[PDB]
């Protein structure tokens, strides 16, 4: 089945360097235009640039807004493709998505990854401080403060818990984030059964599980 | 430098209801040597990477519900939904691929529905916090409609974080959680912590509230 995955992104000092990976599988890689796009959170799509197929000699084409600063490359043995990001500003903050393309008759075969945060800024990474939020229905909370960069992920028992959240968008403050999640269950299941939340920050290689209990 | 522009910028309509959305291209997108235009729409959902509806300008991709028309030609097209429905909540992109790529600034597409009360739970600090100096109250606002919304932090009778979470998928909802933020020594000075939580629902905010002593 086709996959595409970003990864290489996360913080990185104003004016610095930093090329993101995306791998690929599922189909014939060398055949595909292999495009770029970005989103800084909650603006808009840019496309940034792309590289062609075999039969086109693989050759690249960028937006004029990244044409000299922005490279990109595939490693066609990887099956992988690049992008290479130079003297990166804080307006190049954003999610990063690796696409499927091809020439505009063949629109439908577009595919895109999940995308990758880059945050650009000079504040220093800091792990998250999780903290639980006790009180016929019943709502649970996590409180998850003073961790830098975005972005931290949180669940409620490792997934099993999809219904009756609320993850709530961070928020920035003297350069720390601090995001919170409530979870809506009824009085039946807790504290009869355990109420997890989990929270994940890569960029600060944590993980940290937090059980709500009351009192 | 296609240039690509999408009017309007927002949408707000109750379901059932039909709606339309515009992009237009600084030069024609129409290929003479397939006799088809190289517009495509796309919808990104909070939380997803965009995922294409139409190609061609004209013809739907498969799964996507004939309630979604893609139409016009050369400079000029444009994406109908007859009958918007909850799951319809959305940004639409278009996007031309005639030569090179690009977005429009997109149409967010937000959702009326039945003036909706919001539900409000406290939450004092977390005996992990207190211990490490620090001390937030939490308030919970769930499922309410619409956004307007504010929240009054009584102590006994500034260092704020407010957050609404996008609007639901299914309920048309939104949340929202105010985090006054503390001092353990100044937290442990007074006693009724209270959120009055006004909205256009009521000329009386929310009671929700504890007294520290009693914790």
């Amino acid at each position: 089945e086709v996959k595409l995955v970003e990864s290489g992104g996360g913080l990185v000092q104003p004016g610095g360097s930093l090329r993101l990976a995306c791998a690929t599988s599922g189909f014939t890689f060398t055949d595909y235009y292999m495009s770029w796009v970005r989103q800084p959170p909650g603006k808009a799509l840019e496309w940034l640039g792309f590289i062609r197929n075999k039969a086109k000699g693989y050759t690249t084409e960028y937006s004029a807004s990244v044409k000299g600063r922005f490279t990109i490359s595939r490693d066609n043995s990887q099956s992988s493709l690049y992008l290479q990001m130079n003297t990166l500003r804080a307006e190049d903050s954003a999610t990063y998505y690796c696409a499927r393309d091809h020439d505009g008759y063949y629109e439908r075969f577009a595919y895109w990854g999940q995308g990758t945060l880059v945050t650009v800024s000079a504040a220093a990474t800091t792990p998250p401080s999780v903290y639980p939020l006790a009180p016929s229905m019943v709502t649970l909370g996590c409180l998850v403060k003073g961790y830098f960069p975005e972005p931290v992920t949180v669940t409620w028992n490792s997934g099993s818990l999809s219904t009756g959240v609320h993850t709530f968008p961070a928020v920035l403050s003297s350069d720390l984030y601090t995001l919170t999640s409530s979870v809506t269950v009824p009085s039946k299941t807790w504290p009869s059964e355990t109420v997890t939340c989990n929270v994940a920050h890569p960029a600060s290689s944590t993980k940290v599980d937090k059980k709500i209990v009351p009192r | 430098d296609i240039v690509m522009t999408q009017s309007p910028s927002s949408l707000a309509v109750s379901a059932g209801e039909k709606v339309t959305m515009n992009c237009k291209s600084s030069q024609s997108l129409l290929n003479s040597r397939t006799r088809k235009n190289y517009l495509a729409w796309y919808q990104q959902k909070p939380g997803q990477s965009p995922k294409l509806l139409i190609y061609w300008a004209s013809t739907r991709e498969s799964g996507v519900p004939d309630r979604f028309t893609g139409s016009g030609s050369g400079t000029d097209f444009a994406l109908t939904i007859s009958s918007v429905q909850a799951e319809d909540l959305a940004v639409y992109y278009c996007k031309q691929s005639y030569n090179l790529r690009t977005f429009g600034g997109g149409t967010k597409l937000e959702i009326k529905r039945a003036d909706a009360a919001p539900t409000v739970s406290i939450f004092p600090p977390s005996s992990e916090q207190l211990t490490s100096g620090g001390a937030s109250v939490v308030c919970f606002l769930n499922n309410f409609y619409p956004k307007d919304i504010n929240v009054k932090w009584k102590i006994d009778g500034n260092g704020v974080l407010n957050s609404w979470t996008d609007q639901d998928s299914k309920d048309s909802t939104y949340s929202m959680t105010s985090t006054l933020t503390l001092t353990k020594d100044e937290y442990e000075r007074h006693n009724s912590y209270t959120c009055e939580a006004s909205h256009k629902t009521s000329t009386s905010p929310i009671v929700k509230s504890f007294n520290r002593n009693e914790c």
